[PDB]
């Protein structure tokens, strides 16, 4: 047996526990990895590497996390591009930016990609995302086109609460978004 | 009270290495908002 | 608020949240920090930081760590040098060896050290260690010579459960350890 | 058989803000193998 566990309910300036990506920092108690800024990319990764499963007993792990976000836009209508909770090799590094959201290449499936990711998409990019243009909740593995998704009405500035749990005898990931 | 659930069947132990790395990534283009997170918790268990 | 946590009951071949120095490893599903050969240091440390004390706030944190160890020796009297759980900068890396643990290099205070230690030391070195010989448990702050001391009698090959806990409120540090 | 020991060290005044854990061994002219078979750690900080 295994476990890693922390929580961090209020990030200060020198949060030595997360390795800092692109433009992601720390700043008034908040972890921001973005600005309301053009053409960035910020990523935050915890420390520890984490054994999530094991070819020696074939055994994979449990795991929950939760979160609560913002994303603040200058109205409604022009948002994006998105924000990621993600799982990839240990070595991970920021890939393409804009509507890859920092964690993808192509849309095209690539087993060497090895990251699975959640998605919080606020803009519609026609070659991938679903038709109707809406914004969405979505599970992505090894690819940017999401293998499932749930429209998600964006309530701008607002503070959002997201638990993701894996269970490993089922082998099903959930994830849940709730506004108060 | 609105509340959005997703829910998939992703065999993890096909795609991901045996030890990986967790995190958050956010991206702005020609359009933009400031991404934040302000709480953060994590559990995991390997039998 | 902050925690960190995490249990490894079993350790494998490639144990990705620990950081190895000098020829400590793991084998046999047990960490090996020194095998019994000469003038060898071997040390292991979690991969993640931990936020100890915040300026800011003045608030200091409460920790609790259990292990359980052995100290393996040809015999019972020829044993030398003991072990170490310690408390160290972020960038520490191994100190002198033999009588000092790896730990500390001298046993006049070095306020530069920023390091302080438990030892479970089973060989008496005259210039700084209890004058009756015996081996002990003692807690070290920036030097070798223990502030306090306590006897122990070293059960060679025996599995050793320890506990280390400290209070902020109090400022009292506690280390108990029990032969099964 | 048990042994305890207990003592007041202000910990603040000793290491940095940030600190690594962990746990060292040596031999010098004697010698023994110091192995560790499993490790809990818990520590919490308020703010
Ligand atoms: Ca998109
Ligand atoms: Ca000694
Ligand atoms: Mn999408
Ligand atoms: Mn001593």
């Amino acid at each position: 047996t295994e476990t890693t566990s922390f929580s961090i309910t209020k990030f200060g300036p020198d949060q030595q526990n997360l390795i800092f990506q692109g433009d992601g920092y720390t700043t008034k108690e908040r972890l921001t990895l973005t600005k309301a800024v053009r053409n960035t990319v910020g990523r935050a990764l915890y420390s520890s590497p984490i054994h999530i499963w094991d070819s020696k007993t074939g055994n994979v792990a449990n795991f929950v996390t939760s979160f609560t976000f913002v994303i603040d836009a200058p109205n409604s209508y022009n948002v994006a591009d998105g924000f990621t909770f993600f799982i990839a090799p240990v070595d991970t590094k920021p890939q393409t930016g804009g509507g890859y959201l920092g964690v993808f290449n192509s849309k095209d499936y690539d087993k060497t990609s090895q990251t699975v990711a959640v998605e919080f998409d606020t803009f519609y990019n026609t070659a991938w995302d679903p038709s109707n243009g809406d914004r969405h909740i979505g599970i992505d593995v090894n690819s940017i086109k999401s293998i499932n998704t749930k429209s998600w009405a964006l309530q701008n500035g607002k503070e959002a609460n997201v638990v993701i749990a894996f269970n490993a005898a089922t082998n099903v990931l959930t994830v849940s978004l709730t506004y108060p | 009270e609105t509340s959005y659930t997703l829910n998939e069947v992703v065999p993890l132990k096909e795609f991901v290495p045996e030890w990986v790395r967790i995190g958050f990534s956010a991206t702005t283009g020609a359009e933009f908002a400031a991404h934040e997170v302000l709480s953060w918790y994590f559990h995991s268990e390997l039998a």
